[PDB]
RNA sequence: GAGCUGUAAGCAAGCUUUGAUCCGGAGAUUUCCGAAUGGGGAAACCCACCACUCGUAAUGGAGUGGUAUCCAUAUCUGAAUUCAUAGGAUAUGAGAAGGCAGACCCGGGGAACUGAAACAUCUAAGUACCCGGAGGAAGAGAAAGCAAAUGCGAUUCCCUGAGUAGCGGCGAGCGAAACGGGAUCAGCCCAAACCAAGAGGCUUGCCUCUUGGGGUUGUAGGACACUCGAACGAGGUAGAUGAAGAGGUCUGGAAAGGCCCGCCAUAGGAGGUAACAGCCCUGUAGUCAAAACUUCGUUCGAGUGGAUCCUGAGUACGGCGGAACACGUGAAAUUCCGUCGGAAUCCGGGAGGACCAUCUCCCAAGGCUAAAUACUCCCUAGUGACCGAUAGUGAACCAGUACCGUGAGGGAAAGGUGAAAAGCACCCCGGAAGGGGAGUGAAAGAGAUCCUGAAACCGUGUGCC
RNA sequence: UGAGUAGCGAAAGAGGGGUGAGAAUCCCCUCCACCGAAUGCCUAAGGUUUCCUGAGGAAGGCUCGUCCGCUCAGGGUUAGUCGGGACCUAAGCCGAGGCCGAAAGGCGUAGGCGAUGGACAACAGGUUGAUAUUCCUGUACCACCUCCUCACCAUUUGAGCA
């Protein structure tokens, strides 16, 4: 999972519940399929939504 | 080796002392030098494939060339040795003397 | 390639004493090399004709000497058998 | 011996000629399989002598080259 | 510049001053595996296609060279749907891969034992380990800084600050920075404004894209109108030259030892020389040397004005959930991550450890940047109040061997004749082995674990019982 | 140390000759005994010369050993038809493209690998110390090629080929 055009990538934290325990876990970020000009073809490959709310094309 | 095959040589130490002798072998692998007449050993000798003999064999055996110098060939005394050109090849000169090899 | 490195040395066995009188011939040959180029070179270069080859190949003998432990070369024996009124070999 | 190999002539001769050398180098081989060579030296000095010729041969086609 | 075809003892032989063996520089070959790359595969093999050669009456057979994928460019074609793209086909590419020093540096991922005398927060520790990447150093770097004064001016690193301020079941423990002193010292290039052309859409500049001006700036700056691929020295890789006693005498098997005498020394470093050598040899100090490659040092633009424009947008920042800052959410600044929201434009912004006003400093959201730095698989030359063979590397010796394990892996023991083999001719016993003699040596008790040969242990005669 | 003790690993030999320095243990002969849906004869996996010949007996041989599966020096394995390749594919594996995944990677299309399977042409006599559907002998068979031979077809209303 990754993203074309910015560099959002799946990374690695910890999820600390109360009384302070910790273990590790995973944070995703909020990619989606949809088709893409990349090249001047069409394609599809993931977009994450904070690059999809700067109004790229279609 | 300051010393050559062919040489007469001078010998310094062992229990040959101050005896002449000529040099038919030399042995740059390990500096060891067969002069004539010194270290008489007494070799055992089986008969050698079909030479029919049995027999106890006197010969030569090689000494440290560390034991030998040459002498002047002018003066007759031995001396020590220093290296010298003389038109293209090098040439053995020895010490205190103006002579060659 | 050279069809004078084909076969390297003959042997002489009484073995190979025995076929030569009935005109079969021992040779030790290279390892790439088959059964025919080794048959193509022998008429190539001796005038004769030989109308079939055998070939067999041995693996080194493990042999042992002081206290190392090396393995002989490996081999391979050709056999040829000349036709009927061929000429003869050295 | 050393220079007579380039001194010749440029590819030709030394074509047959090592052949020539070739087949001298198998009687050899044969003889000595067969137990009656005696210069044992020459086995090592025709196998020499085609390193030798082999090399100007080469560095000369590479030289034209 | 003279013996040499290694270890290693060969005579079946042969090469050498018509200059060998050897040493240094550059070349050539280099089978087959191996990223392995024609296809396959159980390493070290098998089976091919095309082009060109050998050979055959041909078939079979042989040689040489290409023939993997991806990526970049170029060309052609460009289905379905024949606008056009996917895709396909051809050619060009000292292009990539894989290994590596178990070191050093960045990132991504990332424990537990342990401590807390239990234990979860914490610690161990962002350690080990795994992954990716390059470098010989890497990162970092020219201020939206440090700081609070007649102020300093890129980073980095060392001493100091200081076990201080702090953090912390305020427990266990963790733990700074700036000022000061040193090493080193390099500062630069874009984007935007505007102009020029060409680049067409036309909705006549709202945008092309490549050049140049256009420029990198905070007591603001810039646009804007006024201003001029050689030759040479030193190294490196082979080397050469290089002083002075067989001095006498004694013991000794052998003098380098003892006594009595000399000499050199820019050389009394060291090693070998039958025992402890400056003058025996190799050498050493100096002094030279390069046909060929290789590494270092000398040649081949500004000031003034300030109408107007620009000064890095889904960016700073905020919420939420985390991470790093010594700092564990706490009075929590600051940096980064993910989601969501989301400005300002010079009268503008950021920081000064919550936050707000004043004051001071600075201009982010664009890049590049050597030296001080870290580290040794290596190579050269040396050094040791480092070991002297149960030590010192596992490995002084054919060791990562033998051996064990299916495999990952584990992993030993084993140095010493003599100065020289001069290593036992010859005789007797015997099948030999082994001995006894003879011989070599200074030693045979020195004869193949062969310097010395302790003890355990085992024998043989015996004085006393 | 035990201690010259335990053990010496299922089994019928005996006698005469011969070698030898040495003989219960080696060799020759005559009887006897044992196995015989095996302790016989082929041949896998596996081992890798242990196979044969000639020497030797320090170590291996639970004793001896003149002996060998030990040492040393030689020698021995021949295939168009046998087994496997240049034939096919199962299970499974790999895998251009691709699809997923913090990284390594995981899955998988076309395709390919993969016998234990399917197809597929020599056999019965002789031969030495060692090989034998491999060597010799006679009779065969399978695939492919044409310097050649005869028969026939049509060389585009085309024979033939697939």
């Amino acid at each position: 999972r990754k993203c074309v055009i910015t560099g959002k990538k799946t990374t690695a934290g910890n999820n600390r519940s109360h009384a302070m325990n910790a273990s590790k876990r995973t944070w995703g970020a909020n990619l989606q399929k949809v088709r893409i000009l990349v090249n001047g073809k069409p394609k599809k490959v993931y977009v994450s939504a904070r690059a999809l709310k700067s109004g790229k094309v279609e | 080796m300051h010393v050559k095959k062919g040489d007469k040589v001078m010998v310094i130490s062992g229990k040959d002392k101050g005896k002449q002798g000529t040099i038919l072998a030399a042995f740059p692998k390990k500096d060891r030098v067969l002069v004539e007449g010194v270290n008489m050993v007494k070799k055992h000798s089986k008969p050698t494939q079909a030479n029919p003999q049995g027999g106890i064999s006197n010969q030569e055996a090689p000494i440290h060339v560390s034991n030998v110098m040459p002498l002047d060939p002018k003066t007759g005394e031995v001396t020590r040795v220093g290296y010298k050109v003389e038109d293209g090849k090098k040439v053995r000169v020895a010490k205190k003397s103006g002579q060659v090899l | 390639k050279d069809p004078r490195d084909v076969l390297k040395r003959p042997v002489i066995t009484e073995r190979s004493a025995d076929l030569m009188t009935e005109k079969k011939y021992t040779f030790e040959v290279d390892v790439r090399a088959n059964k025919t180029e080794v048959k193509d070179a022998v008429e190539s270069i001796f005038g004769v004709k030989v109308d079939k080859v055998n070939i067999m190949n041995y693996k080194g003998k493990s042999k042992r000497v002081g206290r190392y432990t090396g393995m002989t070369s490996r081999r391979r024996k050709a056999i040829v058998k000349l036709t009927a009124d061929s000429k003869e070999i050295e | 011996m050393k220079a007579n190999e380039i001194r010749d002539l440029t590819t030709a001769e030394i074509e047959q000629k090592v052949k020539s050398l070739k087949e001298e180098l198998f009687n050899l081989r044969f003889q000595l399989a067969t137990g009656q060579l005696e210069n044992t030296a020459r086995i090592r000095e025709v196998r020499k002598a085609i390193a030798r010729m082999k090399t100007v041969i080469r560095e000369r086609e590479i030289a034209a080259n």
